[PDB]
Formats: C-alpha cells, structure tokens, sequence
C-alpha cells in the first residue's frame, strides 16, 4: 500500500551534514578499484555502487554519506540524493541488525507467506516496517525476489532461506540472536529448484567437452 | 518423420544448461569437464559473420520475454567503427515474479555465462561486456565474480582471450532493489549512475546505448545457449521446437503444484504435459485447477478450458491471448480467490513503476485502488468496464512496457472471471443494504 | 430564487466565504464589480476591496 | 538538396533530416498539444500528450520526440490521436488537486486550456487523491506542489539554462516529487524565470500572488533599463 | 561419480566485502579503458 517512508530530508541531531562520516583506507582501495571499471570521462556510472559501499560500512546512510560520495565522484549532491531515493535497498534511517524482508508477492502468497509473517511477528513482537528495542532485527515486506519455486522464502542481511514453514522461521531467528550464523537455502531436504522428490530431469551422467561438436570446427 | 509435431519429451544429451540443479562443480574444472570453454579459440577465429550465421539459422528468440529474433538483433550491431567502443550488456536483473531460472544459471553455471559474453561480444565486436545482476543476488554474484577470476586466470578472456588475439572484458554491476531496471534502456541508465527510468526509442541501443556508445542488452539464457549452439550447430537447435520457435527453454512452475521446481524442456510442449510430469501434477488433481498465468506477472492468465491443449511457445501463446513472456508458469486451484492474486499483481506494478510518464505513473495507482475496491466488492458492475477501459488507455501510450504489463492481467481478469467480479458485488451490496 | 439586494457570506466558523476569484467580476454583465486582493497577514486570499455598483447592476 | 518529403493530413512538407513529427506539424500551422515539451530545453518525452498517429502504423508516436521518416502521413485529428489526448488529460487530472479559484495560474493555465481543447468535460475518477508537502526555495518562488504534473521542465531549465544542479525527483512512482530534498534555496540570477516555463500553478510568483486575473491585465510592450542588455 | 551431494556450499563463507575484493583482484588483470576526451560531461 502506501510506501510510509518520506522522500523529504529533514536535519535531526544523529541525521545533518555535520554528522561524522568517512571511509576507511581498505574502503578507499575498494572505492578506486570500483572506478576503475568504467571510462574515464564517465566516472558517475560508479555513484550506485559506491553509495551501496558506504551503507556496507555504516549500516545506512545519512545524508554526510550521501554528500561524501557526491564529493568524491565530483557528482552534484542532488543526483546522488536523487539515486538514493530511487532504490530501495538504500537505507536512509538506522534499521536493525537483521533485516529480515519477507516477499508477499502473488506466487509467495500461494504458499502461505502469511504464516511465515505472522510467525515472525509473534515471535518478534513487532509490526511490519517496525524495529525491535533491542534493534537485532527490523521486519519489512518485500516485492519478489526471485526465488518464487522456493516459497515462501526469506531474505536476511543478503541471505536467501527458502522453503520455510513457521518453525522453520522460528529457528532461524532462534539462532540469529544467540549469535549463530544459519544455513541459507531451502529447509526441506531440497537445497536447490530441484523437484522436492525424484529427480525427474538430468539424471543420467553429463557429457564431455566433444560430445556433439559439428564438423569443420 | 520430419516436421515433427509431438513435442515435450527431450533426453539429457540434448540439454543445454546440465548443471542446473547444481549437482556438479560451478568452477571451471566442473565446467570444462562438462564440456564449457571447448575449442572457443577456433569458434573466436571464425569471425563475427560466422556466429552471427549461425545464431541467425538457429531460429533462436529472445529468451528476456519479448521473443525478438537473436539474429537479427545481433547482426544490428555489425557496422564499422566510428571511434565510439562497443559493448555487450546482459540482463540478469530478473524482476518477473514467477522467474527464476537466470538466478540458477548464474549460480550453477557462471562459465557458460561468461563464455557466452566472450562469443557475443566477438559476433557484435564489443569491446567489454558488463553484467547487470540484481542487487538481492549477492552471493550469486560473488560465484559469478570468482568465475571471472579463474576465465581471468586461465586466459580464457582479457588480453589475448584464449589464442585469437581477441581483447575482451568482462565487468559484474550491481543493482540496487529496481524491477523496473531490468528494462534494457532503464538498464543502460542505471549503468551510469542515474535513476532506472527508460529513455525513448529511438534511438535504439545499437546506435546509442551505455555511455553514448553501440550496445546490446541481451538476456542471459541468450547470451548463455549461444556458445553450445556455435559448437552444435544452429540446425541442432532449430530441430527442436515448432517453425520460429525453435530450440529448448528454461521452465518455472510455482503455485499451486505438488512440486514447483525449475526444468529444461523442448520448447512446444503442453502445458499439461509439463505440469503433470515435472511439477508432480496439480494439487489436488488435474480438475482442482482454476487458472494459469504461462508466462509471468505481465502475461494474462488462462482458464483451465484453455490449458487443456495449449503449447508452450511464442505463437500458441499469442493466439491464446496470453503470451509467453518469461515462461514463468503460476498455478492457481480452485481454492484461490483470483482476484486477490490480480490485485496483488497489479499492487507490485503499483510499487514497480519508476513514474516518469503520466500513464503508468497515474493509472497503474488509479487501478491498484480499483482493484483493492473490487477485491472487497465496493464497486458496481458498470466500472468493471471503466477499469478496461483504463487499461486500454496505459497500453500502448506509455514509454517502456511495464504500463502493458500491468494493464493485461486486469484484462485477462475482466475477459476470463468478470461473473465472479460481478458476484462479489451482488454480494457486498446484499450484506451491507 | 429571488433576486434582491446583494450580500457576501461567512463560514459558520465566521471566516469569509470570499476567496477572490474574481470569477463574479468576469461574468458580470454591466461591469459592476470592482476586486482587488492581497495575502492576507495570516497567509489567506482575501478581498482587500469588494465594490458593487448597484446603479450599474441589471439584478 | 536533402530535404526530405512527409504529410501532415495529406499535405506534403519538405522538411530537413532530424525534424520531429511536432516541427513538421508546426511547420503547416499546426501546434500539437504539449505539458513536457520545450523548444529551449531537452527533449523529454514523459508528459504523453503530443502523441500522434502515423498512417498504417498500429502504434502512436510521441510527435515531440520522434523524427520524421521519408513519406510519413501526420494524422493530427484523427480518432486515435483524439483518444490518446482525452486519455492523458485524464490520467493527469485524476489526481490534481480542485485549486482553480485559489490558484493564481487560473486564466492563463495550459492545463486549464489544454482539457478545455483537447480533454473530456467530466469525470470518471471515485477515488481520493495524493496531497504532497510544500518546498521552501526562497522568497522569489512560491511553491505548492500537490498542482504539480511532473513535467520536468524546471529541473531541465536548472540544469541546462541556469547551471545550477539543485533540481531533480525524490521516490518513483506515483510517489515522485520534484524538489531539493533539502532545505535550500534555489537562488540564481534567472531563477523566476521557472515561473514561466511551469505549465501549471505549481510554481508561482511570490510578490504577485493574488493580486491581478490575466483577462484583467493590460499589455504593454516595452524595453528593461536595469541593465544593459536590453 | 554421483548425483547424491550439492556443490554450492562455498557461499556459506561469504562476507560483506566478498564481491568488492573480487573486483579488486580483478583490478589488475583488465585492459586500458577507453576515454571520451573530457574529465567529465561538465568540463
Ligand atoms: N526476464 C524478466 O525478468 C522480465 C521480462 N519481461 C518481458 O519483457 C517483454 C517486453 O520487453 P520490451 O523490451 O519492451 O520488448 P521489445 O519488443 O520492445 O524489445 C525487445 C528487444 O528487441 C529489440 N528491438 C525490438 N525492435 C527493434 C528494432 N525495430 N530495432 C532494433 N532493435 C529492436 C530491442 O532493442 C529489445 O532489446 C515482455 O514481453 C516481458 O515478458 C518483463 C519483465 C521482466
Ligand atoms: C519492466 C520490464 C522489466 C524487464 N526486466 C527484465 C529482466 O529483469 N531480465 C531480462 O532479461 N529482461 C527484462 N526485460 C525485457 C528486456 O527488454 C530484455 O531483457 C531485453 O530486450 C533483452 O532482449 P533478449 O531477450 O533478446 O535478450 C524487462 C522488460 C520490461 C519492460
Ligand atoms: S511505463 Fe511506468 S515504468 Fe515505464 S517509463 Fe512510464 S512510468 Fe516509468
Ligand atoms: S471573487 Fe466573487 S466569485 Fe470569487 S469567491 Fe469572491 S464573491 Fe465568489
Ligand atoms: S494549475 Fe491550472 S488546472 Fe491546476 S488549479 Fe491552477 S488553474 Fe486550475
Ligand atoms: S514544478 Fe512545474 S515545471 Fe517543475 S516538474 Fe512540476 S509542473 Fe513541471
Ligand atoms: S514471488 Fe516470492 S520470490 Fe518471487
Ligand atoms: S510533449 Fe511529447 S511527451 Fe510531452
Ligand atoms: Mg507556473
């Protein structure tokens, strides 16, 4: 429904110009070897990827990050404030540790991603769109996200876990806050697109590298 | 027999992506062993009119959703130098929900990904190829990248790629959360640091295209199945399928199926053939089925009459009114309250459109807050042709095709269920007076 | 629906109705109405001068 | 020499090589309808209104955008072109807001006027509409932006005419805004002149609101003395 | 041979930086990129 998130900055005590920020010397490497990827008059092409740097070191990005990057790209504050708007993997508030985004698009919500939300909201506590008080985790509804044959999936801090049924959930953010890394992927003795039993497709050994080669080649 | 005319049923011999399941090694040890990076050299010193032959009597069609012949589009690229350098670009941004094969081609099998870059920027005389993978696909990438460095380290590209004196690049850019980027010329835009909103055509992306210079946006099945039909042979290919719908496709069936899952399959096989023998059948049998959506979100749905015969190509599809866009199968039983699944449909188009045109930026809102209201039955009967008409005035005034592919599946609502539209209004207005 | 001696009319909050449009000044068919409009101190669009001829006005 | 021969309405017109459909029209007297379209900035193409049908062809075209080809046949009042302007009017007065008594822009507004000549006279639309926050730019132009339809001319005219880069959209969808994304002033030399090149009340004259209707007003043609340039 | 295990497990063992130190690897092994003329579009 409504998007709930102004495009309008207002400057708050921990969101102004003056708040601290600056990539560190390995991020500066990373930023270099990132320009160095694209000709030399078009040094903007690199404004989406670096942006995506700074959140990586920071978590989001205030608006200092937002000017840093315009300053370093020698790109207008404007277009950088105008990408970071645009895409919605930015993140221009604080948001939790974990972010656990839920897809609720039309083939996801075939396979009851309802339950996979509400299992996750009772065993949080919190709304969609809200951050827990210990801020471990923040909960958000997402468009799809590729993996439609695995559903009802999850995607947390870049991770994909699929096949999830509440306790599947129930476990994974279990063992997110007593501080374990889970297993990403499916959850039912599937681990790929692979049909869930019999293997109906490409069973017989692959072949090798002249298998079917024309002639004259 | 020739001209076959039962399709449906191919061996793994003939399959193309026989990695899909990720049984076997991605790295290039796997890869070559399966055959990848075979003889590339002397495919390479062929020349580009050679490939572009081949792909040409291949038959093959873009594999993105739109089904423009590869050759031809390929083969736009073939003018002299004007000082400008030329690019290959290929889509991976993968935004049709329903779709997900290019997500597992580029897991599973990154080489044959790459190679096929190599094989198309020689055919175009590209001069670097970049890579635009969805920025939710992290780890993807990363297997895509360690890919590049071991092509990178075993001169299969860069300086000299393999020994055909070719120089060739191959770059991984990332999106950030856009479906609206996997649009080719949204794409070349978001490549350069702006906004993911098309430009118009024309001009077209091989006369201006990434930076101002000759480019080709392609999709990466395309790009991936164009290297085994240079070294196959492109009647290989076109032996498969109908007339101008040759070749093998990359299926996913999600929804209501008792196995959704990802196949290879000869291209004009039945629908049902493929549901019943991949997909473990229908959940709760052939006649709980209610409707299928063949081809993506942006394809309209068909009911269960229709599926009982349909093919799954380009051309059957079209005459079916339905279209076969990303051959993203959706399967909806007779349990499923279809509207709620258009709305939602329609509520990802809402939240998809990039807003630089005034149809799609108003109308595709003005629809979703229709079909909210048709969801519950507020509405009246007589809206139900307002809201077409509505959509006939997004379809075809609108810069890029998003606008199309949110107005065809309310026209596929409207023109297949407009009784149960009809009934839930009858049944609103009797519950509340 | 008769036709008489002209008023200008408040909200019920005691607020005037006028907005000065001047939409009754271009419709009027003797040239009767004479506006002028300034913002008002509070940001409004208010009439600062609202004259009606009734000499000239065909009621 | 290489001038080339098209049709508007059947009438052939010799045109140069690069000419849009819009100039070929305008060239036989002919002004298509226009919200994004302007002869001093870039070509845009977003607002949809100047879309026009080419004979034998299934698609209409955007005129302002797209150049002529050798042979083409205008169709300028034909029942296609007249749907597609009747359905952009549409799509864009679907959510503006009812501000005409209170919008200094009535009586001289393109918007006004274009629905009078080429729009329909009623309404279909039974939903609520989108109100946007106002931007603070300065004491020069007067901003209220829920009357905005996102043409982009006062973005491109920053960027192009004027130099300054503090223009551009926030969000995407029906949630786009033009604005600065920050307070801050959008102070230049040639800055009231995006008054002008705002089609709509969106942008305005601080010092003239409310105060004067255009059909009032007087003109008289004369010649500025605070500089000299003339 | 056999079809029984999965041979993705290696992305398990990525972190945050994985992808941009790849692209720094990769740094070294690219060709000269062309140039336009300018610094930028604006100069
Ligand atoms: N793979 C995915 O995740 C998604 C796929 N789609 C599919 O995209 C399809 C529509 O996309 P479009 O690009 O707008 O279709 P299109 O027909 O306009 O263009 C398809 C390709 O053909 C080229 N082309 C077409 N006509 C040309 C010409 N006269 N000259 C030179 N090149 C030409 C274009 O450059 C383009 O690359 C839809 O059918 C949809 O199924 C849509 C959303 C997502
Ligand atoms: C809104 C929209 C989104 C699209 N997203 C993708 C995408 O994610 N991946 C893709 O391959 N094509 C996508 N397409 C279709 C592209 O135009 C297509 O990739 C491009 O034409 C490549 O052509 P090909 O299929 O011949 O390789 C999209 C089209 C539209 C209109
Ligand atoms: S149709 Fe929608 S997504 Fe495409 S350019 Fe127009 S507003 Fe943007
Ligand atoms: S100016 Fe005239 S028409 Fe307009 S609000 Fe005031 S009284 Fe009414
Ligand atoms: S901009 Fe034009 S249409 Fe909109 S309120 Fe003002 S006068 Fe009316
Ligand atoms: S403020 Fe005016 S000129 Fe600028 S985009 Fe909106 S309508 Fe166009
Ligand atoms: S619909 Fe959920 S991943 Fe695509
Ligand atoms: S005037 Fe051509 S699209 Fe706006
Ligand atoms: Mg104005």
């Amino acid at each position: 429904g409504a998007g709930g998130a102004l495009f309008v900055h207002r400057d708050t005590p921990e969101n102004n110009p003056d708040t601290p920020f600056d990539f560190t010397p390995e991020n500066y490497k990373r930023i270099e070897a990132i320009v160095k990827n694209y000709p030399e008059g078009h040094k903007a092409a690199a404004v989406l990827p670096v942006l995506d740097l700074a959140q990586r070191q920071n978590g989001w990005l205030p608006i200092s990050a937002m000017n840093k990057v315009a300053e370093i790209l020698q790109v207008p504050p404007m277009r950088v404030y105008e990408v970071a708007t645009f895409y919605t993997m930015y993140n221009r508030k604080p948001v939790g540790k974990y972010h656990i985004q839920v897809c609720t698009t039309t083939p996801c919500m075939l396979r009851n991603s309802d339950s996979i939300l509400e299992a996750i909201q009772k065993k949080l506590g919190i709304k969609v769109g809200e951050t827990t008080p210990d801020k471990l985790f923040t909960l958000i509804e997402v468009e799809c996200l590729g993996a439609c044959v695995n559903a009802p999936m999850v995607q947390i801090n870049d991770n994909y876990y699929e096949d999830l049924t509440p306790k599947d959930i129930e476990e994974i953010i279990d063992e997110l806050k007593a501080g374990k890394i889970p297993k990403p992927g499916p959850r039912s003795g599937r681990f790929s697109c692979e049909p869930a039993g019999g293997l109906t497709s490409l069973t017989e050994p692959p072949k090798g590298p002249g298998f079917g080669v024309q002639a004259g080649l | 027999a020739p001209k076959k005319t039962s399709f449906g049923s191919l061996k793994d011999e003939d399959r193309i992506f026989t990695n899909l399941y990720g049984r076997h090694d991605w790295r290039l040890k796997g890869a070559q062993s399966r055959g990848d990076w075979y003889k590339t050299k002397e495919i390479l010193l062929k020349g580009p009119d050679w490939i572009l032959g081949e792909v040409k009597t291949s038959g093959l069609r873009g594999r993105g959703g739109a089904g423009f012949p590869t050759g031809l589009k390929w083969s736009f690229m073939n003018k002299p130098s004007d000082g400008r350098p030329k690019y290959l670009v290929v889509n991976a941004d993968e935004g049709e929900p329903g779709t997900c094969k290019d997500r597992e081609i580029i897991r599973h099998d990154p080489h044959k990904l790459v190679e096929g870059c190599l094989v198309g920027g020689r055919a175009m005389g590209a001069r670097a190829a970049y890579i635009y993978i969805r920025g939710e696909f992290y780890n993807e990438a990363s297997n895509l990248q360690v890919a590049i460095r071991e092509a990178y380290e075993a001169g299969l590209i860069g300086k000299n790629a393999c020994g055909s004196g070719y120089d060739f690049d191959v770059f991984v850019v990332r999106g950030a959360g856009a479906y609206i980027c996997g649009e080719e010329t949204a794409l070349i835009e978001s490549i350069e640091g702006k906004q993911g909103k098309p430009r118009l055509k024309p001009p077209f992306p091989a006369d201006v295209g990434v930076f101002g210079c000759p480019t080709t946006v392609a999709n990466v099945e395309t790009v991936a199945v164009s290297p085994t039909i240079c070294r196959r042979g492109g009647a290989w290919f076109a032996s498969f399928g109908r007339e101008r719908n040759s070749g093998t496709k990359l299926f996913n069936i999600s929804g209501h199926v008792n196995h959704p899952c990802t196949v290879e399959e000869e291209m004009s096989v039945p629908l049902k053939e493929l549901i019943e023998k991949h997909a473990g059948g229908v959940i709760g049998g052939w006649d709980n089925l209610l409707a299928v959506i063949p081809g993506g979100s942006s394809t309209p749905l068909i009911p269960k009459s229709v599926c009982e015969t349909v093919l799954m190509d380009f051309d059957a599809l079209v005459q079916a009114q339905t279209g076969l866009g990303t051959a993203a199968v959706i399967v909806m039983d007779r349990s499923t309250d279809i509207v709620k699944a258009i709305a939602r449909l329609i509520e990802f188009y809402k939240h998809e459109s990039c807003g630089q045109c005034t149809p799609c930026r108003e109308g595709v809102d003005w629809m979703n807050k229709v079909m909210a209201r048709f969801v519950k039955g507020d509405a009246r009967p007589a809206e139900i042709d307002s809201l077409w008409e509505i959509s006939k005035q997004i379809e075809g005034h609108t810069i890029c095709a998003l606008g199309d592919g949110a107005a065809w599946p309310v026209q596929g609502l409207i023109r297949h269920f407009r009784p149960e539209l009809e009934e839930r209004m009858q049944q609103f207005a009797l519950q509340h007076q | 629906r008769f036709r008489g001696e002209h008023a200008l009319r408040r909200y019920p909050s005691g607020e005037e109705r006028c907005i000065a449009c001047k939409l009754c000044e271009a419709v009027c068919p003797a040239q009767a109405i004479t506006i002028e409009a300034e913002p008002r101190a509070d940001g409004s669009r208010r009439t600062t001068r609202y004259d009606i001829d009734m000499t000239k006005c065909i009621y | 020499s290489n001038l080339i021969e098209v049709f508007v309405d059947g009438q052939s017109v010799m045109v140069e090589p690069g000419t849009t459909v819009l100039q070929a029209c305008e060239k036989v007297g002919m002004q298509i309808p226009r919200f994004c379209y302007h002869e001093r900035l870039s070509v845009a193409g977003n607002c949809r209104m100047c879309l026009v049908e080419i004979e034998k062809a299934p698609k209409v075209v955007a005129a302002c955008a797209m150049p002529v080809m050798k042979g083409w046949n205008i169709l300028t009042n034909s029942e296609k072109s007249k749907k597609a302007r009747e359905g952009v009017m549409e799509f864009l007065l679907a959510n503006h807001p009812l501000d005409c008594p209170i919008c200094d822009q009535g009586g001289e507004c393109d918007l006004q006027d274009q629905s009078m000549m080429f729009g329909s006279d009623r309404s279909r639309f039974l939903e609520g509409k989108r109100a946007v926050e106002d931007k603070n730019i300065g004491p020069l132009v007067k901003t209220i932006m829920t009357r905005c339809i996102q043409c982009t001319r006062c973005i491109r005219f920053a960027s192009e005419i004027a130099g300054v880069d503090d223009l551009g959209t926030t969000g995407r969808g029906n949630d786009m805004q033009v604005g600065t994304y920050i307070e801050k002033m959008f102070m230049s030399e040639l800055s009231g002149n995006i008054i002008d090149i705002c089609p709509v009340g969106a942008l305005t004259s601080k010092p003239y609101a409310f105060t004067a209707r255009p059909w009032e007003t007087r003109k008289t043609e004369s010649i500025d003395v605070m500089d000299a340039v003339g | 041979f056999d079809n029984s295990t999965y041979r993705n497990l290696q992305h398990h063992e990525y972190s945050t930086y994985t992808f941009l130190d790849l692209n720094v690897e990769l740094s070294k092994f690219r060709m000269p990129q062309p140039s336009s003329g300018r610094q930028s579009p604006r100069h």
